[PDB]
């Protein structure tokens, strides 16, 4: 059944001064949604527009799953701990004027234990690495107990070795948990990796479908404005794909 | 945790009694008449008590301000509120208004400072602080335009002194008329001690997770300068507290709001009443309060952030 | 074109200074009323106090990377305010409330120097903090008939009491210290870098910076010594003199320091035409400047 | 002399590499290979002078330039403004730029055409216009061994490749030597005749040829680097691509 909708999108990114028209794409339970694009292209926008924080100038988007966030990171001066800042995903499930219970608690470690990590949650949550910090992240989302779950860049600043983790672990969510994802990246290897639906943002135009119908050397070599082409290979009989730019300098 | 705030719990009543043994009429060995008696519950208590929760009440603010603001070198003066009060009270002073005058004059210009700052906010963070900067300068200009236009003899140095705050004319009249909005904003404060934990969350986050920040925000700005109203109504400006405790409580109890706002508000109480009983034992006439917290503060201050 | 600003500023500073002689007892037409000899002397003072206090305002913010500094978040003005208020408790003479507040003003210079960015701040705040709480103590131990009102008014600035003798002891470092600033203008730039380039580019970082730092201090204690605590300027002018003649210190400073000059003349002449109860100019300051400084948030 | 620098058992700890030795002669690129706090950094700010060596000594037989990766002040500096810093050392701490020295800072923007820009604000620029300016900048100081911090790794594709040709440029017609900070195998391939893997365990010196292999990467970044021979046109390149479990 459906997980999200947009229809007939319309909206404005003031960084670029490029209005956005028409867009639309829906999105199924278990869907992996990447949103391909450079540096401020509109993607900050796009997440705020599905989160609701301001309306659109035209379309409409429906949302008919909880849905949760994970930006790329989390700044504080206070030394939160990992439990502590997990357990804000507990956020919806604690009253106002009420203090969190012991079954806030237990789903906040279950969320760590599924990721791991059970053995970092009394850890200054700034002492741990950058891909355990994007975890923990993670993690509060999953707390949440969202079924759609957005993502922000979650793997431009992490080290490849966490980079595979996560990439590895948004395919669990939601081929096991069947919860529905949507990240930002600017990476096309790891979009054909684990993202069925692919969305591309190119100056107040994009695309939107199935993967291996929009990942194509013609349209990365127009959206990177540099040629892009696929490349196929085998690794210890395991045939895959990828894309690779190419550099003046290649030549 | 318990343990942590059993021992504070300790100390502020250790050294609530200790404070009986000082002053005219006082204690010396008694491990705890008819003059003594009158003394302790007509005049010495009421300070003690005065002392302590204005002294809780002014960390309790800043540490929940510091959480809003994201910063720990923020303080309960920066939303205008304490100089709105400020001139609130100076205004009260100059004109000869009644004790009750001065209240509700120190009470309608520092809810004034708190409700312009709503509204110039809806006319970001930085933008409150310097909406509330802004004011700051208005207000303390009036206050310097009031002493000045003011009769040396006898106006002039009420207005001067009164800005200086201190728990010298302390009764129980003040006590009980602080004490309420004390306890009432201390309370709601204190059950939303999770949820400022939430006050960190960046917007997108904060909307996902259901948390509306801007009716949280004003809550907890409002309550926060409710407190610091009703502070200087009845005592005048103290400064160099809210700053400085909330680190220390960080340093006790970590950051956890849940658990930092107990301690702020025991540590603040008796750090408060260490400083005032101090301000008697000093000296035979009373150096008000305001100077010791900052002679104190100051140099304490370097010494935790040196500690980094 | 930069030339023609710095003309049409400078022709502006003239023309409030004439407007200013038709304010006040012995006015002008819009030999008897030679007063010049008491009015002249305030135009000046306004003048080069707000050229002085705008041209540490903007070397300071460069200093510090922050259009929200202004020259008191060093401590300077409170330990000044301390020195000044030090001598009036003891009843010196004019010189030396000169001397004292200048020594206290140099005094915390060191002390913030010896005691050593955002820490310099922590630091001032520090320095700020006790100095202040001084002053009230000496203020709350003194003859509330005498000293009290003297002490209250010397601290919040004022140009009513401005005479050749003080114009002449402030031009002096006035002169000393924009000159040395000026001919340093184009280097402020520099300050902006980041340890690496500084490194890479051979800039003193530290000499350069604690020169800037004296210099502007210098400027300012010499300031309060003869007219008292004067805010609200050095942090809305340097904005105003940007919007001008933008973001380059070389061209930035002589037009933050015209800007500044006119501006002061312009807030006293406000005063005067406003009341002769000689309203203390740090009152006006704040009044005009807090909420002109709002408009500037608001932006452009 | 062929040497722009060298450097002989160094070693350095902040507070706690070691053994490194080095060496690079005029006109040589070197590609400081690695991941994010693993020392590459550290490494250039050693080479800058800006720290001294616990153990070991490096010597620099070149005037150096520095590129950072960003640079942010809240003034709005115009792009000569920016440039014109590079002139620094040439004039006196009291004294004002000159002729001369507006006509070098010319002739880097010219160099990189971008003189267009000249009066723009530079934080209106794009990141690859904003990342050649400071580039500029390092050019207008004259130095002839240029140092960049992570040029390309916030620029978006098309960018990084006008980024990539220009250092080869100033290296092979400009007579300059180039270190420059990455974590991109690929674009070490593309411009760097040296590279310089640098782990916070490990490290390995040597023509990029050599040195860049997928057991090397493999080892250097703790996941399966498969490496593999492209084609394009007629044009053969090595190309790497880190293998991900989902990727397979």
């Amino acid at each position: 059944n459906k997980a999200l909708s947009v229809e007939n999108l319309g909206f404005y990114y003031q960084a670029e001064n490029f209005l956005f028209q028409q867009l639309n794409f829906d999105l199924n339970k278990g869907d992996i949604l990447a949103v391909l694009g450079q540096n401020g292209c509109g993607k900050s926008t796009l997440l705020d527009l599905l989160l609701g924080i301001h309306r659109p100038i035209q379309g409409k988007i429906e949302v008919y799953q909880s849905i949760g966030f994970v930006p790329q990171f989390f700044s504080s001066p206070f030394a939160y701990s990992v439990l502590d800042i997990v357990l804000m995903g507990r956020s919806t499930h604690i009253n106002t004027f009420a203090k969190p219970k012991s079954h806030d608690y237990q789903v906040a470690m279950q969320a760590l234990d599924y990721l791991n990590l059970t053995h970092l949650a009394k850890r200054e949550f700034t002492s741990l690495s950058g891909g355990q910090r994007q975890l923990i992240l993670i993690a509060r989302a999953i707390a949440s107990e969202c079924k759609l779950i957005l993502l922000d860049e979650p793997t431009s600043a992490l080290d490849l070795a966490n980079q595979d983790i996560v990439l590895s672990l948004l395919i669990d969510l939601a081929q096991s948990q069947n919860m529905t994802v949507v990240f930002t990246t600017h990476q096309p290897n790891q979009v054909v990796a684990i993202a069925n639906k692919t969305l591309l943002l190119n100056k107040q135009n994009f695309k939107f479908g199935e993967t291996r119908n929009i990942l194509t050397s013609e349209n990365l070599t127009a959206l990177f404005h540099l040629p892009m082409f696929e490349q196929q290979a085998q690794y210890k009989e395991s045939f895959f794909t990828h894309f690779v730019p190419l550099y003046k300098t290649l030549l | 945790y318990p343990k942590i705030l059993f021992g504070l719990t300790l100390l502020l009543v250790i050294t609530a009694v200790i404070s009986l043994g000082i002053g005219r009429y006082s204690l010396s060995v008694p491990q705890i008449d008819p003059v003594q008696q009158q003394v302790i519950f007509q005049v010495r208590l009421p300070r003690i008590l005065t002392a302590l929760c204005v002294g809780a009440g002014l960390a309790l603010s800043g540490v929940v301000l510091q959480g809003i603001f994201r910063n720990p070198l923020v303080n309960p003066h920066i939303i205008g509120v304490t100089s709105g009060s400020a001139f609130g009270g100076t205004l009260a002073i100059f004109f000869g208004f009644s004790l009750y005058g001065l209240f509700t004059s120190t009470i309608l210009f520092g809810f004034g400072t708190l409700a312009l700052v709503f509204l110039f906010s809806f006319k970001s963070l930085l933008m409150l602080i310097l909406i509330g900067m802004i004011l700051s300068g208005l207000f303390s200009a009036l206050v310097s335009l009031l002493q000045y236009i003011s009769d040396t003899e006898e106006k002039l140095p009420s207005i001067v002194f009164w800005l200086m705050g201190s728990f010298a004319t302390s009764n129980w009249e003040k006590l009980l008329f602080f004490f309420v909005p004390f306890l009432l904003c201390s309370s709601i404060l204190l059950s939303l001690s999770w949820r400022l934990n939430l006050l960190s969350l960046d917007e997108k986050e904060a909307k996902a997770l259901g948390v509306k920040m801007a009716p949280l925000r004003w809550l907890v700005i409002f309550l926060s300068g409710s407190l610091v109203a009703c502070q200087v109504a009845i005592s005048g400006s103290i400064g160099w507290v809210g700053l400085i405790i909330p680190h220390l409580s960080r340093m006790l109890v970590g950051a956890n709001h849940q658990s930092l706002l107990p301690c702020t508000m025991l540590v603040g109480a008796t750090y408060m009443l260490l400083v005032d009983n101090v301000a008697r034992s000093l000296s035979d006439a009373e150096i008000p309060i305001s100077i010791l917290t900052a002679l104190i503060g100051a140099p304490l201050f370097g010494v935790l952030v040196y500690k980094l």
